[PDB]
């Protein structure tokens, strides 16, 4: 029956695809997340200025954003202002925590989908010079460079133990660069693991480490004290200023031309694998100390059936609004099991075996009731997309003018019209743009910064509802963010003091979650029902392509 | 066989644990990878999927066998819960463990959960979490907990085993006294300014910008071993303490439910 993948490689966490095949073609598709820890069970009863702590370990790829969503959940309930620095030190790791995450998914994650590292072996260093330079003003470009970094692969290649290598997909006929450009990416692969473990830096300045930065509700822990040998002052603020440089360095002149001269090869992946037409996001971002969407860098709203023009508002707090269905999902409601439930009234009652899960060991899923341990968000009853593709469609259809610039830019360079967004290609190209217009946002925000210091505020932190007896003794609140894989909610209940329901709605929830009772498919699974064929179903690279420009990330889809 | 082989299993993890270890500095995972080790399975950065990913670990515990080390990332749900809590390829974590530790030289659990439980452990652990020690009793076993652990002690026990052919010395949960052997407020820079009786009060009050002690935030320094307020994090920039928050105790067994984060102990 079913073809089956598992483990999905190359993106964080643990899920299965299974696909009904028609000949060659993805007939049906099932998308099942295959770990839970159960998280938010975990938080009930526990101290509500503790939870941020907790959620931030559900999951250490997009580390910082529960952390975010957390202690903005709380905030919420509260209603706390931050003061003006802690919002720009959040703006700023958030920025930092996007293009961290967005460069390494593409080179560690992604681009081995699309580049053969067999076939750079054959490279001429020469001419794998002259590509990179003829794309590039980034430095590192010799051929001696080029020549050295080939012989460490092949040496490694020929060793006979070819590690995460081994039974790769190499030759297979889906590969279309020229060994020159497969060479390159792999040189770029290295710099940028060099690059990120650098650019961590940054959280660990505010944050005390990375992964896993602190949060405290209310503001920033890090003070600022100019005079101070324990406080961020004069050179602190300098090493925060060079680590922005190297990310806007690496973002223009790495990432973002490699995106767009790998895409020219594969421009019919911008005719696949997207199969929803509706997108979400919650915005995030704001210019100033309050949270207010209208000040957002990227908006808030809906886009339904791929209609740029009209915007659809888009509230949290309706319980109509958004909701998680279980129909094909192994959990029990209260309310049945056919039910939506909003997340502020979420229930998490793990239930395998009587919602259908197969005992170990197994070769199938049963599809006809539970199959994934994802929820099934819905928008108004819509499956919809969110991520990287969801804010740039946002950003496009709001007149934001460098989106619309670098969008129009790229379709223009590949000869596609807009309705190439709508794909595979386009996710993955929206992802490389983002991640410009970010790393131009980051030094506006320390600008501010520095200019709000200079001024003598170097206030980080609101303490005057820190204490659980200055609370009401019923609060609820919802904490977003647009994280990098899209938008995120944190709905909490406070009771005396307790989490009375902690429920969190994750951006990987939405894109991988499974089908709802009327059948309708969730993001990947409508992505691989759209015009994909496979070459050969022991070596599926068409089902890794599009699943991994979702970056897809199970342990937040699950929690 | 030739560089030692080195099998990575992510059970249920956050994957904070594979992150921080691509993080160091020194040797970078890059160098381990092409010149001191051979990693022949991580789901993280596997090129290959499915079939394909399971096959190549198999063949490396076929070709290495007695020989090979197993890092392992995550909780795993015991023997006595639902094997459908967390599986791989339709098997249970809990097989896949057993299975693949039977013939190595040595297990490292990297991170509090592998090595004590951690989060999904933690009350009411609704997956019947458990961790490698207490699953894994006929081989040596080498914990290497915090939140994940710092990215130079990741590399730091694995640079010690392959350079100096032995394991490191452990304390009695298992834990290199190198990297474990003090705790946290016996070595931290706030520590002269908490036995003169001077405490933060708030994140930004006078004694938070001056540096003085998060004991009253909620610090839980004085019971948490970890090489943080020596080493510190991220090629050596900073730390928990240093950038203004308590320590939350997270390379201790348990942590999570030593009562809040921000409360005191009742006592040292
Ligand atoms: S110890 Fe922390 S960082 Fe590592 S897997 Fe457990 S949750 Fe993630
Ligand atoms: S309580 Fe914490 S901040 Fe205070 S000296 Fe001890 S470890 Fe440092
Ligand atoms: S929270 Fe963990 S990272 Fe270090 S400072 Fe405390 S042991
Ligand atoms: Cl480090
Ligand atoms: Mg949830």
């Amino acid at each position: 029956e079913r073809i089956v993948v598992d483990p999905i490689t190359r993106i964080e966490g643990h899920l299965r695809i299974e696909a009904q095949m028609d000949g060659a073609t993805i007939a049906q598709a099932y998308s099942s997340g295959t770990m839970v820890r159960g998280i938010e069970t975990i938080l009930k009863g526990r101290d509500p200025r503790d939870a941020w702590a907790f959620v931030q370990r559900i999951c250490g790829v997009c580390t910082l954003v529960h952390g975010i969503a957390s202690v903005r959940a709380v905030e919420d309930a509260l209603r706390i202002e931050l003061p003006l620095n802690a919002q720009l030190i959040r703006n700023l790791m958030i920025g930092a925590q996007y293009i961290h995450d967005h460069v390494m998914h593409f080179y560690h994650l992604h681009a081995l989908d699309w580049v053969d590292v067999v076939s750079a072996l054959s490279a001429d260093p020469r001419a794998t010079s002259e590509l990179a330079q003829s794309i590039s003003a980034w430095p590192k470009s010799s051929p001696g460079y080029f020549a050295d970094t080939q012989k460490r692969i092949k040496t490694f290649v020929e060793s006979g133990q070819l590690g995460i290598f081994a039974n790769g997909y190499w030759g297979h006929p889906a590969y279309r660069l020229p060994p020159e450009a497969n060479l390159m990416a792999v040189a770029h692969y290295l710099e940028a693991l060099a690059w990120q473990r650098d650019t961590a830096k940054f959280h660990a300045i505010f944050g005390g480490k990375n992964p896993h930065p602190n949060f405290v509700v209310g503001g920033v822990p890090s003070p600022i004290d100019l005079d101070s040998d324990s406080a961020l002052n004069a050179k602190r603020l300098a090493e925060v200023r060079n680590l922005i440089q190297s990310m806007r360095t690496f973002v223009d002149q790495v990432y973002v031309p490699d995106t767009l001269a790998i895409a020219g090869f594969y421009k019919d992946w911008g005719e696949r694998g997207e199969g929803l037409g509706n997108f979400l996001c919650y915005g995030d971002l704001p210019t100033g100390a309050s949270l207010d969407p209208a000040t957002f860098l990227f908006p808030r709203g809906a886009i339904l059936d791929r209609d740029l023009s009209t915007i659809h508002e888009v509230d949290l707090e309706a319980t109509g609004e958004i909701q998680e269905f279980v129909n094909h999902s192994w959990y029990e409601y209260s309310v049945g099991n056919d039910r939506g439930l909003h997340p502020y009234e979420g229930q998490t009652n793990l239930e395998y075996d009587r919602r259908g899960g197969v005992a170990p060991p197994y070769k199938q899923l049963d599809v006809s009731d539970g199959y994934s341990w994802l929820k099934a968000p819905r928008w108004k009853g819509r499956s919809v997309e969110v991520g990287p593709l969801a804010r740039v469609l946002m950003l496009y259809a709001t007149g934001h003018d460098q989106a619309r610039e670098l969008v129009d830019s790229t379709l223009s360079r590949l000869d596609l019209p807009v309705d190439a967004l709508y794909s595979t290609l386009g996710r993955t190209a929206a992802r490389a743009l983002e991640s410009k217009i970010l790393v131009d946002a980051m030094q506006g925000w320390y600008d501010g910064l520095i200019a709000n210091v200079k001024s003598g505020d170097t206030k980080t932190f609101n303490e005057t509802l820190w204490e659980p007896s200055s609370w009401p003794s019923r609060a609820q609140g919802v904490g977003i963010m647009e994280a990098p894989r899209g938008a995120l909610g944190h709905w909490i209940v406070i009771e005396d003091g307790r989490i009375a329901n902690y429920q969190a709605v994750v951006p990987s929830t939405w894109n991988a979650g499974p089908r709802d009772g009327r059948g309708q498919a969730g993001a990947y699974e409508a992505a691989l029902q759209d015009n994909h064929q496979l070459v050969d179903v022991k070596q599926p690279i068409e089902i890794l392509r599009t699943i991994h420009s979702f970056d897809p990330c199970i342990a937040c889809a699950v929690h | 066989a030739r560089r030692p082989s080195v099998i990575w299993l992510s059970f249920q993890e956050c994957t904070g644990c594979t992150e921080s270890l691509t993080r160091a500095h020194a040797p970078t995972l890059e160098d381990l990878i092409l010149d001191f080790i051979s990693l022949d399975y991580h789901h993280t950065l596997q090129a290959a999927s499915g079939e394909a990913a399971e096959a190549a670990r198999l063949q490396a515990m076929d070709e290495n066998r007695g020989q090979y080390l197993v890092i392992v990332d995550g909780s795993i749900p015991g023997p006595d819960a639902n094997p459908g809590f967390s599986t791989v390829a339709g098997h249970s974590n809990y097989s896949i463990l057993m299975e693949t530790v039977e013939h190595a030289a040595a297990v490292i659990a990297v991170g509090t959960c592998a090595a004590f439980g951690g989060l999904p452990q933690a009350r009411p652990n609704p997956t019947g979490a458990m961790s490698v020690m207490d699953l894994v009793r006929d081989k040596p076993v080498i914990n290497v907990p915090g939140c994940p652990p710092i990215p130079m002690v990741i590399t730091g026990v694995i640079a010690h085993y392959l350079v100096f052919g032995r394991l490191p010395e452990l304390d009695g949960y298992g834990r290199p006294l190198a990297f474990y052997g003090q705790s946290i407020h016996d070595r931290c820079y706030r520590r002269p300014f908490y036995d003169k009786g001077l405490f933060a009060e708030s994140f930004d009050d006078e004694g938070a910008k001056q540096g003085w002690c998060l004991y009253r935030l909620g610090c839980k320094g004085p019971t948490t071993y970890n090489a943080c307020a020596t080493m510190k994090w991220n090629d050596g920039t900073s730390w928990p303490v240093e950038a203004g928050h308590p320590c939350l105790g997270c390379s201790e067994p348990q942590f999570w439910d030593a009562g809040g984060f921000y409360e005191p102990v009742s006592v040292p």
